[PDB]
RNA sequence: GCAGUCAAGCGUUCAUAGCGACAUUGCUUUUUGAUUCUUCGAUGUCGGCUCUUCCUAUCAUACCGAAGCAGAAUUCGGUAAGCGUUGGAUUGUUCACCCACUAAUAGGGAACGUGAGCUGGGUUUAGACCGUCGUGAGACAGGUUAGUUUUACCCUACUGAUGAAUGUUACCGCAAUAGUAAUUGAACUUAGUACGAGAGGAACAGUUCAUUCGGAUAAUUGGUUUUUGCGGCUGUCUGAUCAGGCAUUGCCGCGAAGCUACCAUCCGCUGGAUUAUGGCUGAACGCCUCUAAGUCAGAAUCCAUGCUAGAACGCGGUGAUUUC
RNA sequence: GUGAACAGCCUCUAGUUGAUAGAAUAAUGUAGAUAAGGGAAGUCGGCAAAAUAGAUCCGUAACUUCGGGAUAAGGAUUGGC
C-alpha cells in the first residue's frame, strides 16, 4: 500500500481515492478529488491556486521551523 | 475477446457502443477505426454492444488508406476515455480512444503501437505487448 | 400476435407483494440445521448498521491474476454490543406445524426490555412483569416446572435476548427483542444454558469468527410510491409519448379481461424484508479496544470511527461486526445477523482474510485525514491553536 | 539497480540530463551529456540496497 | 402448412443409416379461398414501439438412444417450453434482403394481443402534379406531395394503502394457501492427450473470468445542485464605502447532504422424488427377454430446502389488565 | 442607464400590488434545467433538443443572367486600469 499525492494540489491520495488521468505523452496524473481534476482540466495553474502546496511552497508560507538549525555532526579523530 | 486471447480479462467499464470510433494507434495506413462489433458479446433487446479496453472489435476504417478501406477487419482496443475500475481501487482514464488492426488469431497488422497502452490489454495480446511502448 | 422480439421479463416473481414490511425487524424465517454434538451458542445477533469504509488487504487467489496483490474492498459495519438473554421459548411439533409451548422469563428485567412492552412510557405505571416476578419469590415452584415442562417436551428451543440500545448513539431509547434458536446440544442442555443466562450478557465473538460467511436479514430501505420505469425497470417510453412515459404501453392483452398479477403497475418501493446470504466477517472488534481500526501493517492507534463520526449513525464504541461489502437495509436500523444455512467450499470462502488497512477519512466530505494527527501533521499549525 | 541522487526528491524514478562532475554519470567525450534514468532521493519499498553511514557507535 | 402407412427405387453392395416413387390415411387453423350466422341508431383498418402471458410442430441449453458415429464435426430420434432467442443498412411496411455478433439468433396464439397505451410513416375524405383513359364532369388494386389521433372522477381487474367487529391492550411466534429464479459462454489445465496412415483432434475432475437475468447497497468513482454554501462576472438601482436589491432560480467555477449508474459496489442455497434412457432379478414361453410381480441408476423436469407475503372470518406462547 | 436601437434587462414620474387560502412535496404529469463514455446506433424522417450567433481584423469555392453566390466556408481578437 502506497499513498499518492494529487500532482495538481499536492493532496495524500489514499488507496481507492481520488481518479487517475493517462495524458497522451504518458504523462500520469493523480487527483485526490474532482475539485483538483477540474481547475486541472481548466488549465488552471497550481502556483497560483491559494491553497495549495504548490501555492504554500512557492509564497513561502508556514515553514518555520525546518530552516532552522539542527544537531547532526560527527566525531571520529582515528 | 475470444481467439487468441491469452488469460481471462477481468470486467472493466464499457465505453465504446456500436459506432464510437477511436484513433487508430498503429503504423498501418489507417487513422481511425469504426466499431462494428464487440467480440463475444451478448443479447438484450435494443442493447448496443458496446468495447472496453482489451476487447476484439469488428471494425472498418473511415479515414485511411484507400487499400485499408471499404472492407471490414478485426481490431483490438487499446485505449478508452470512459473511467474504469481496476481491482487495486484506482478509477483511471486515457485520453483519446484508440485501438489497432489485428488478425483473427491476435496478431498486428502494423509494427509499432503510437501510444500509451492500458495492461489490461497488454497482458491480454502478447503481440501488443511487444508493439508497445508505455503500458498504463 | 407475438412478442416479435424476445425479452426477458422485468423483475423477479418471487418477491412479491412489493409492500410495506409487517415491520422494522425483519423475520428469521429459518435457522441453520441443528448440530447437538457441539457446545450450546447462539444463532444469530442483533445490532445496528451504522456506515460503510474501505478496506485494503493481499488477496489469496491461486490462479486469479490478482493472486498476491492488495486489492481494495468495501465494507459494511455493524455496532453489536452485546445482548442480554431475558427468557427461552420452548416449540413442539404438531401435524399442524411447530408451535410454542411456554415461554420463561427472567426475574428481573432491563427498562430497555420493558420499554419495548408499551406504546406510551411516560404515561403508565410500568406494570409489565411485576407479578411474573413473583412467581420467583416463592422456593421458585412454578418457574421451574416451566423450564421442566420444556425439557420433557419441545423439539426446539430459543432464547428471548434482547439489545442494549442505550449503548448506542441512537435516540431511540427502546430495545430491540427476539427469539434466537439455540443450536448447541442436548435439548436439556439447551434449556440449562438458557435458565443460567437469564439477566446475563452474550457477545459477539461467541457467535461469529474471523472470515466466517454469514447471512444478514433486514427490512429495505423505503422509497414510497413509485411509478413503474424505477420500481420495476420497465422501459422509458419514446420523448413524443402523449400523456405520460414513465409507465407501460401495454397493461395487457384483451383476453384475459383482465390485468394481470405479472404486469408491472406503480406502487411502493422499499421497506421490503430481505435475507442476503454470503456476507464474510472480515473482521470483530471489540468495543474496549482503542485501535479498533488499526492493523498489524497500520498500527496507528485509531477506532474504526471515521474523522467526525459515521454519517448520519454516530461513534461506535462497542464491538462490531465488518462484512465484506454491503446489507439489506439503512444505517441506524436493527439488522438481523445469521449463521450460514450449509457449509460452503467455493475457495472464495475459507480465504482468510487479513486486513491490512482500514480506511478512517471522513465520508461527510472528500476525506483526506484519516486522524487529526495526520491532519496537524500535514496543514501544520492554524491561526486558531496554541 | 539503478541509482539515487542526492537532493532528487520524489521516492519515484525520473530520467535526466546530466552533465560532467555530476553523480550517476560518467561522460565519454568532452562536452557529452546523456539523458539517464535515475532513482530518487527518498527511501522507498522498491529499494534493492540502502546505502547507510555509521555516525555515532551504539552500545 | 405439418405428420403417416405399403415399399418400387436412391443410398459403392445394401428397400426402411439417411431418403423415398406410384398410390393411399390423416392432422392443423399464423395461407388463401368457400360461406354470410353476429355487428351498418359504428365493436377505431396496416405496421412499429412497449409489455405480459400462453402453445410446441424444440433453434439454443440439460440427459439420453441411432448412424453409411474412428477422432473432430454433423445428421436422425426420445424425455423436454425450466431458460434464452440479439445489434444494424434499404423499405411505412408485415414480408423480403444483406452486414454483424452469438450458445442460438426457432415457428406460433392471446378480437390477425396490445390507438380513453403511444406513434401516424402507409392506407383511406377535402388541396395539388404527373402518367394512362374519357368529348366532358371525372376515373385509375398507377406514380407523387400536404393533410386536427377527443373523455375516465364510475364499476370491475390490477398495483400498492387503511380498516369496524368475534373481552381490552401489548410482545413474541407458528404456517395453511399463494408466489418463487437464476442463466449462458470462454480461457487455463486435462492435452497436442484419447482416435487417426495422415491431415487433424475431444471430454469428465480442478482453476480463473465472463454474458444474460435478479435482489440490494452508496466506502469508493461518476451524474444531479435552491446548501442559492463559498468565490467570480455583466447590466442597473441604494450618494460613495460596507453591504446588498432586481434580471420567471441573471450567468459561471467549485460545491457538501440526499438521491442515484453494469457509469459504481456487494450477494444470488442443497436435499429428495422422477422422465427418457441404460440396467438388476425374473417368469409368461424348460430356451430367451429391463417387465408381467419386484427392482437399480437417472434430466435445464418435479416436490421439498431456501426466499417473499401471511388467511384482514386459520392458530400458539406470553405480559399487563381501569374503581367515583 | 447599458446598447446600433422605440430590442432585451434595471430604474424616475404616474399606476398597481388585482388572479380563493392553508399544509405537504408520493406516483404520473405540465413548463424549466443538467448529465460520465459513445455520438443518430433512436426514428418513416434528427421529430425534440443541442450547436452557432455581436463587433473589429484576416480570409473566402463551384457556378452566374456579372447584379450575385457571400456573414460563403474558415480563422484570430474582445475585461479592467
Ligand atoms: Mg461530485
Ligand atoms: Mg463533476
Ligand atoms: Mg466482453
Ligand atoms: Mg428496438
Ligand atoms: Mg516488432
Ligand atoms: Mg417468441
Ligand atoms: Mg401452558
Ligand atoms: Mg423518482
Ligand atoms: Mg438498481
Ligand atoms: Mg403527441
Ligand atoms: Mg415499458
Ligand atoms: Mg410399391
Ligand atoms: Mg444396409
Ligand atoms: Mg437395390
Ligand atoms: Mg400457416
Ligand atoms: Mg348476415
Ligand atoms: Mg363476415
Ligand atoms: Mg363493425
Ligand atoms: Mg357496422
Ligand atoms: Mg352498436
Ligand atoms: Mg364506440
Ligand atoms: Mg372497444
Ligand atoms: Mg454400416
Ligand atoms: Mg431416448
Ligand atoms: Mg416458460
Ligand atoms: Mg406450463
Ligand atoms: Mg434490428
Ligand atoms: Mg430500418
Ligand atoms: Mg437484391
Ligand atoms: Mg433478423
Ligand atoms: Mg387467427
Ligand atoms: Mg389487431
Ligand atoms: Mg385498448
Ligand atoms: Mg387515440
Ligand atoms: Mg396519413
Ligand atoms: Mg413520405
Ligand atoms: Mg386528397
Ligand atoms: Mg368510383
Ligand atoms: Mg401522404
Ligand atoms: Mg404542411
Ligand atoms: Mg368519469
Ligand atoms: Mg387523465
Ligand atoms: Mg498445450
Ligand atoms: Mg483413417
Ligand atoms: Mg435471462
Ligand atoms: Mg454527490
Ligand atoms: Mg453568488
Ligand atoms: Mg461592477
Ligand atoms: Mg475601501
Ligand atoms: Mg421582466
Ligand atoms: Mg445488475
Ligand atoms: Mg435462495
Ligand atoms: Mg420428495
Ligand atoms: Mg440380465
Ligand atoms: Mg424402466
Ligand atoms: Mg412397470
Ligand atoms: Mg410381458
Ligand atoms: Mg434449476
Ligand atoms: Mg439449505
Ligand atoms: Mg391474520
Ligand atoms: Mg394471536
Ligand atoms: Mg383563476
Ligand atoms: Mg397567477
Ligand atoms: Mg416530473
Ligand atoms: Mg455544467
Ligand atoms: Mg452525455
Ligand atoms: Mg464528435
Ligand atoms: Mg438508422
Ligand atoms: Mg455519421
Ligand atoms: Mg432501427
Ligand atoms: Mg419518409
Ligand atoms: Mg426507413
Ligand atoms: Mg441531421
Ligand atoms: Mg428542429
Ligand atoms: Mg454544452
Ligand atoms: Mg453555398
Ligand atoms: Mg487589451
Amino acid at each position: 500500500m502506497k499513498v499518492e499525492i494529487d500532482s495538481f494540489s499536492g493532496a495524500k491520495i489514499y488507496p481507492g481515492r481520488g481518479t487517475l488521468f493517462v495524458r497522451g505523452d504518458s504523462k500520469i496524473f493523480r487527483f485526490q478529488n474532482s475539485k483538483s481534476a477540474s481547475l486541472f482540466k481548466q488549465r488552471k495553474n497550481p502556483r497560483r491556486i491559494a491553497w495549495t502546496v504548490l501555492f504554500r511552497k512557492h509564497h513561502k508560507k508556514g515553514i518555520t521551523e525546518e530552516v532552522a538549525k539542527k544537531r547532526s555532526r560527527k566525531t571520529v579523530k582515528a | 475477446s475470444g481467439n487468441g486471447a491469452q488469460g481471462t480479462k477481468f470486467r472493466i467499464s464499457l465505453g465504446l457502443p456500436v459506432g464510437a470510433i477511436m484513433n487508430c494507434a498503429d503504423n498501418s495506413g489507417a487513422r481511425n477505426l469504426y466499431i462494428i462489433a464487440v467480440k463475444g458479446s451478448g443479447s438484450r433487446l435494443n442493447r448496443l454492444p458496446a468495447a472496453s479496453l482489451g476487447d476484439m472489435v469488428m471494425a472498418t476504417v473511415k479515414k485511411g488508406k484507400p487499400e485499408l478501406r471499404k472492407k471490414v477487419m478485426p481490431a483490438i482496443v487499446v485505449r478508452q476515455a470512459k473511467s474504469w475500475r481496476r481491482r487495486d481501487g484506482v478509477f483511471l482514464y486515457f485520453e483519446d480512444n484508440a485501438g489497432v488492426i489485428a488478425n483473427p488469431k491476435g496478431e498486428m497488422k502494423g509494427s509499432a503501437i503510437t501510444g500509451p497502452v492500458g495492461k489490461e490489454c497488454a497482458d491480454l495480446w502478447p503481440r501488443v505487448a511487444s508493439n508497445s511502448g508505455v503500458v498504463v | 400476435s407475438h412478442r416479435k422480439y424476445e425479452a426477458p421479463r422485468h423483475g423477479h416473481l418471487g418477491f412479491l407483494p412489493r409492500k410495506r414490511a409487517a415491520s422494522i425487524r425483519a423475520r428469521v424465517k429459518a435457522f441453520p440445521k441443528d448440530d447437538r454434538s457441539k457446545p450450546v451458542a447462539l444463532t444469530s445477533f442483533l445490532g445496528y448498521k451504522a456506515g460503510m469504509t474501505t478496506i485494503v488487504r493481499d488477496l489469496d487467489r491461486p490462479g486469479s491474476k490478482f493472486h498476491k496483490r492488495e486489492v481494495v474492498e468495501a465494507v459494511t459495519v455493524v455496532d453489536t454490543p452485546p445482548v442480554v438473554v431475558v427468557g427461552v421459548v420452548g416449540y413442539v411439533e404438531t401435524p399442524r406445524g411447530l408451535r410454542s409451548l411456554t415461554t420463561v422469563w427472567a426475574e428481573h428485567l432491563s427498562d430497555e426490555v420493558k420499554r419495548r412492552f408499551y406504546k406510551n412510557w411516560y404515561k403508565s405505571k410500568k406494570k409489565a412483569f411485576t407479578k411474573y416476578s413473583a412467581k420467583y419469590a416463592q422456593d421458585g415452584a412454578g418457574i421451574e416446572r416451566e423450564l421442566a415442562r420444556i425439557k420433557k417436551y419441545a423439539s426446539v428451543v430459543r432464547v428471548l435476548v434482547h439489545t442494549q440500545i442505550r449503548k448506542t448513539p441512537l435516540a431511540q431509547k427502546k430495545a430491540h427483542l427476539a427469539e434466537i434458536q439455540l443450536n448447541g446440544g442436548s435439548i436439556s442442555e439447551k434449556v440449562d444454558w438458557a435458565r443460567e443466562h437469564f439477566e446475563k450478557t452474550v457477545a459477539v465473538d461467541s457467535v461469529f469468527e474471523q472470515n466466517e460467511m454469514i447471512d444478514a436479514i433486514a427490512v429495505t430501505k423505503g422509497h414510497g410510491f413509485e411509478g413503474v420505469t424505477h420500481r420495476w425497470g420497465t422501459k422509458k417510453l419514446p420523448r413524443k409519448t402523449h400523456r405520460g412515459l414513465r409507465k407501460v404501453a401495454c397493461i395487457g392483452a384483451w383476453h384475459p379481461a383482465h390485468v394481470m398479477w405479472s404486469v408491472a403497475r406503480a406502487g411502493q418501493r422499499g421497506y421490503h424484508s430481505r435475507t442476503s446470504i454470503n456476507h464474510k466477517i472480515y473482521r470483530v472488534g471489540k468495543g474496549d479496544d482503542e485501535a479498533n481500526g488499526a492493523t498489524s501493517f497500520d498500527r496507528t492507534k485509531k477506532t474504526i470511527t471515521p474523522m467526525g463520526g459515521f454519517v448520519h449513525y454516530g461513534e461506535i464504541k462497542n464491538d462490531f461486526i465488518m462484512v465484506k461489502g454491503c446489507i439489506p437495509g439503512n444505517r441506524k436500523r436493527i439488522v438481523t445477523l445469521r449463521k450460514s444455512l450449509y457449509t460452503n467450499t467455493s475457495r472464495k470462502a475459507l480465504e482468510e482474510v487479513s486486513l491490512k488497512w482500514i480506511d478512517t477519512a471522513s465520508k461527510f466530505g472528500k476525506g483526506r485525514f484519516q486522524t487529526p494527527a495526520e491532519k496537524h501533521a500535514f496543514m501544520g499549525t492554524l491561526k486558531k491553536d496554541l | 539497480g539503478f541509482p539515487m541522487k542526492q537532493g532528487v526528491l520524489l521516492p519515484t524514478r525520473i530520467k535526466l540530463l546530466l552533465t560532467k562532475n555530476v553523480s550517476c554519470y560518467r561522460p565519454r567525450r568532452d562536452g557529452e551529456r546523456k539523458r539517464k534514468s535515475v532513482r530518487g532521493a527518498i527511501v522507498g519499498p522498491d529499494l534493492a540496497v540502502l546505502a547507510l553511514v555509521i555516525v555515532k557507535k551504539g552500545e
